[PDB]
RNA sequence: GAUGUCAUACUUAUC
């Protein structure tokens, strides 16, 4: 309930960059970025787990108009 | 290979009673999965926060006693 | 063809009569 | 005889320093008291490995040398590179003829410039504390941000010019913060345009 | 041309396929032939510019219905239907003040766009395939 | 990762 899924991100975005983007709406406790170890590239999706479910819902509700590298990033509940 | 599984401590059955008595095929793999999302989701059902004191906690009663002692 | 024609028309020439 | 980790965590006042390998030692209470001291240093992580902390960076690329500014501000590195480029093209006969009648004055830059760079232009290096140990992955872990502030790389990736006017300098997620309210995880967060003055708070965020 | 042998920062040779080190040059050429090296090798714009704009005088007739506008357009002699779209008043050629309403504009290729302002928030739907019609036999455009 | 044969290279102002 406290984890939100972020999609639509480019492969050039990094995990500290995603943490600094997510910290503008609330402190994130953890950030997981699934990436293939064979090629070393991201899959374009991530999971941001905050300290509470209401803060995660407020972060997912306020990230519906975010654009990174020309691509709109979508936030959903997970 | 059997050499890479015998030298790295693999193919050793370990039981984790916190995450529904799951199986782990390594001590280092269990130590890496203890600070992960699955162990955090297993510990969040009992009400224990994800901290450094419950890193080596396996039983649910020992984790409940460590959460009640603090 | 209708989607190509609708995405190429001028949407700034507004006339209220 | 050897107790488990739960009894060692419950008996010691600091259960965060208790590990899984300390329960099978000869003194769990003494190890828990020494590991949770004020000025104690932890053990390195290479004591339980099998590569002796030197077989990890085998195929990884590494720079040869990182010269400081005081050594590069004297022109000795460019002269050494020019001498290495001139000496690599010489054959064995050119190296044997330069040993009987050598040519003096290789670079001959200055004599007080090195003393001025080592005494007047001396810069203090970036040291660290005695408790911060070194590991194999410490040279690559450089990720170790603040609410209300944005870096130059994040503003270049998101396309948000940081300016003194609060019209476009806040991100376009501030409309949702105006329609829904302040974030519940930060009650002391002040954003310009909603709860802060726009020409005063030009940093697009304040933690007060 | 071996893509696995590289030079390190200590004057040695490094094989990244099997992750091996070699001091001299004669040990790197002899490390390619073997069991571990063989195991590592086996394991690894035009429509917008051509549109004529003469801007004729349109004839729209609105009517308050209850459960609709009729635009009389001439013969276009083409299969492209006139499209309606709802836009905001924030974008304009001169940008007048106090513009905070929406406008539904219908546009065609040989004719000019006719726009009607809607002060209400939502009273109908401005979709093209949902509640619009264009009779080409009588050349009558309707949208409700 | 260990083992046993061969080769290369390095260090202690060793002789």
């Amino acid at each position: 309930d406290a984890t939100v899924y972020v999609g639509g991100l480019d492969e050039k975005v990094s995990e500290p960059l995603l943490w600094e983007l997510f910290l503008q709406a609330g402190p994130v406790v953890n950030t997981h970025m699934p990436k293939d170890r064979v090629t070393g590239q991201h899959q374009g999706y991530g999971f941001v787990e905050f300290l509470s479910e209401e803060d995660a819902d407020y972060a997912i509700k306020i990230m519906n108009m975010i654009k990174l590298y020309g691509k709109p990033i979508r936030v959903n509940k997970a | 290979p059997y050499w890479l599984y015998k030298l790295h401590g693999l193919n050793i059955n370990y039981n984790c009673e916190i995450c529904g008595n799951y199986t782990y095929r390594g001590p280092k793999a269990f130590q890496r999965h203890f600070a992960e999302w699955r162990h955090a989701h297993g510990m969040r059902c009992l009400g224990i926060p994800n901290t450094a004191h419950f890193a080596n906690v396996t039983q649910i009663e020992d984790a409940v006693s460590l959460w009640a002692k603090l | 063809k209708e989607r190509v024609a609708y995405a190429q028309i001028d949407w700034h020439d507004f006339v209220v009569v | 005889n050897r107790f488990t980790v739960a009894e060692l965590k419950q008996l010691v006042a600091r259960p965060d320093v208790v590990e899984m390998h300390d329960v099978t030692a000869q003194d769990p209470k003494l190890l828990v008291h020494l590991k949770a001291t004020r000025n104690s240093v932890p053990v390195p992580r290479h004591w339980c490995f099998k590569r002796k902390y030197l077989q990890g960076k085998r195929g990884i690329e590494k720079p040869p040398f990182e010269l400081p500014d005081f050594i590069k501000r004297t022109g000795i590195q460019e002269m050494r590179e020019a001498l290495q480029e001139k000496e690599e093209q010489k054959t064995m006969k050119s190296k044997m003829r330069e040993k009987v009648r050598p040519k003096m004055g290789k670079i001959d830059i200055d004599y007080q410039k090195l003393h001025d760079a080592f005494f007047k232009w001396q810069t203090k290096p970036k040291l660290t504390i005695h408790g911060d140990l070194y590991y194999e992955g410490k040279e690559f872990e450089t990720r170790l941000k603040k609410p209300g502030d944005l870096s130059d790389e994040l503003r270049i990736s998101l396309g948000m010019p940081v300016g003194p006017n609060a019209h476009k300098v806040p991100p376009p997620w501030l409309i949702a913060m105006q329609r829904y309210g302040p974030p519940p995880s930060y009650p002391n967060l002040k954003i310009p345009g909603l709860n802060s003055p726009i020409p005063e708070s030009c940093s697009f965020g304040y933690h007060a | 041309k071996d893509p696995y042998f590289m030079k390190n920062h200590l004057g040695s040779y490094e094989c990244k396929l099997c992750l091996t080190l070699h001091n001299n040059e004669g040990s790197y050429l002899a490390h390619t032939q073997g069991k571990k090296h063989q195991t590592n090798l086996a394991r690894r714009v035009e429509v917008k510019k051509f549109v004529k704009i003469g801007r004729p005088g349109y004839k729209v007739t609105k009517q308050r219905d209850s459960e609709l506008f009729q635009i009389d357009y001439p013969e276009i002699a083409e299969g492209i239907m006139p499209r309606h779209r709802f836009m905001s008043a924030y974008e304009q050629r001169i940008e007048p003040p106090d513009r905070r309403w929406q406008y539904l504009l219908m546009a065609a290729e040989p004719y000019e766009t006719i726009a009607f302002k809607v002060p209400s928030r939502e009273i109908d739907k401005a979709e093209g395939k949902f509640w619009t019609h264009w009779n080409r036999e009588t050349k009558q455009f309707f949208l409700q």
